[PDB]
């Protein structure tokens, strides 16, 4: 009820996920995702990242590994415990296994 | 009768010769199973380059992903089928009149959606369907209100007719875009079949009995899918063309069905879907009824290519080879997703 | 956590390959989807868990329960349609669980 799932993947993740049962438009007409394409660069990424983190009912963020990887330094330097931000990999993308930064705060693991 | 044989070479005698080359121009299942033999999609570009397929990917992309293969696909039929189609008279031009009206329909309900909530004309352009044209007038910057593009429906585009059922702008915001587009469907369908039947010739023979099944199909999956949503059964029914078996009798069960069983029984009165129902066990890790339609819809086409004073050979072929599109883009996704056990789950075009 | 983050591999991968057949099904549903997006079918319930002295931020998948889309217009495989919203809810809670 209270946060709304964001998400920022290719334009297959999108579709599966809004049928999935999430995503959104607010009363002002804004998406709470985004859909990145072969053109996308890294500014408006970053711009979007900010602008739900300052968002205050997105709760949880969901977004590819490669995007992340496009923004990892926002990642790192953001640290907070309410934008519980996830890495999924798209399909044509192999596993994503490592270089995540919840495992990385906890360094002792394998 | 002595009509048809007599005229039709007269002005078709060039696209008969060209759409028959086509046609033998297809790839067999052995094309197939040597694409199958890949397990990269290098090695896919490469097998289609054995063919007159493949060879538009130079000067592209070194990597390869299945959009690629998609948008090079359907830029090739489209290229293909203009051409063809400015080469032709006005009574094979009817004929691809109504089979671009076909895609026509997607795309005036693409169009529309992005108007009650307010989007772009031009970024909506290129997410048409390609063969969509639209390049009439006033249709284009609508200044995002109803009421322009209706009337620009109306006037322009030459749906007009089929409009005169879908009106005034009601339909267009309270009630449900799919039931438009399914009204708007059947309603095509009605006059393509009319149309057909006023060409009392081998095209009727060809083109009655396809389009008889495909009404019959939408009827079925229609009563199949509404279970589990909302709809009242009356419209329901009015979803159903009258242009097939079922209008006599069998489309009134339909929309009294309320389970699969009974979509079963009033099927087996009919022993033609009676063994497609069958064949369609449903099974967990099977082939599902969709696909015994589409190989009913694709032997039917091959069918059709058994006479030549007909107009529904580009038609046929234009199905084929849509479906050989589909099936080239589910053996794409079967070698990308490592999914090599499912590769056997794709319709042959014999 | 890793082993979790297997599963919702798994669980993708699941969903991307039951969205490859819907597309060859279907073929063009997904500009459809993403054009109309009215309201959320699935939200989420802030919630606390006191295990020690100082309290923990954890969260519920509470299914506020909008009713889903009928896609009746691309060929209507309405089989592959519920089967792929069924297993990205699933992918969503294990997802929503994880975080």
């Amino acid at each position: 009820r209270g946060k709304l799932i964001a998400v920022i993947g290719d334009e297959d993740t999108v579709t599966g996920f809004l049928l999935g049962g999430i995503g959104e438009l607010n009363k002002n007409r804004h998406p709470n995702f985004l859909v990145v394409e072969k053109d996308t660069t890294i500014n408006e990424i970053e711009d979007t990242f900010r602008q739900f983190l300052n968002r205050d009912d997105i709760g949880i963020i969901l977004i590819n590994q490669y995007i992340a990887e496009m923004v990892r330094h926002a990642l790192d330097a953001h640290q907070r415990s309410i934008p519980a931000v996830l890495e999924i990999p798209s399909k044509e993308h192999p596993y994503d296994a490592a270089k995540d930064s919840i495992l990385r705060r906890a360094k002792g693991m394998f | 009768s002595f009509f048809p044989e007599l005229y039709f070479n007269v002005d078709n005698g060039y696209l008969e010769g060209l759409v028959r080359g086509l046609k033998a121009g297809v790839l067999s299942q052995a094309d197939y199973l040597n694409l199958v033999q890949c397990e990269t999609l290098e090695d896919l570009k490469l097998h289609l380059q054995s063919t007159d397929y493949g060879n538009f990917l130079a000067n592209e992309a070194s990597p390869l992903t299945v959009s690629v293969i998609d948008d090079k696909l359907k830029e090739k039929m489209v290229v293909e089928f203009r051409h063809m189609r400015n080469h032709a008279y006005e009574p094979l031009a009817s004929f691809l009149d109504f089979i671009t009206y076909s895609y026509m329909i997607d795309n005036v309900i693409l169009l529309i959606t992005g108007t009650l909530h307010q989007r772009s004309i031009a970024e909506l352009v290129p997410k048409c369907h390609p063969l969509g044209s639209f390049e009439q007038m006033e249709a284009v910057n609508i200044a995002q209100t109803p009421a322009e593009l209706y009337n620009a429906i109306l006037v322009d585009t030459p749906l007009a007719a089929f409009f005169q059922d879908c009106i005034s702008e009601q339909d267009l915001d309270e009630m449900n875009i799919e039931i438009i587009r399914n009204t708007l469907y059947k309603a095509y369908l009605e006059s393509f079949y009319k149309f057909c039947t006023l060409l009392g010739g081998t095209t009727a023979d060809a083109m009655c009995p396809i389009l008889e099944f495909e009404a019959d199909r939408r009827a079925f999956i229609i009563t199949i899918n509404s279970f589990g949503t909302e709809l009242s059964k009356e419209d329901r029914a009015k979803l159903f063309p009258h242009c097939g078996r079922l209008y006599p009798e069998g489309l009134a069960q339909l929309a009294r069905a309320d389970d699969y069983e009974q979509v079963k029984n009033v099927a087996d009165y009919y022993p033609e879907y009676k063994l497609l129902f069958e064949g369609a066990g449903s099974n967990p890790g099977d082939k599902t009824l969709e696909d015994r339609f589409f190989e009913h819809e694709v032997k039917l086409n091959k069918l059709a290519f058994l006479n030549q004073f007909h107009f529904g050979v580009f038609y046929a072929f234009v199905k084929l080879k849509e479906q050989e599109c589909r099936n080239i883009v589910w053996i794409a996704e079967c070698i990308a997703q490592r999914h090599r056990a499912k590769i056997d789950n794709y319709i042959p075009i014999f | 956590i890793i082993e979790t983050k297997m599963l919702m591999g798994e669980v993708m991968r699941e969903a991307a390959f039951s969205l490859a057949e819907a597309k060859f099904t279907a073929g063009d549903f997904s500009t459809t989807v993403i054009q109309n997006v009215n309201k959320a079918q699935v939200k989420i319930r802030a919630k606390k868990d006191n295990v020690a002295g100082v309290t923990l931020p954890v969260f519920e998948h509470y299914h506020e329960g909008t009713d889903s889309y009928e896609l009746t217009g691309l060929a209507r495989g309405g089989e592959q349609l519920a089967k792929l919203k069924r297993n990205y809810a699933k992918a969503v809670e294990l997802l929503v669980e994880l975080a």
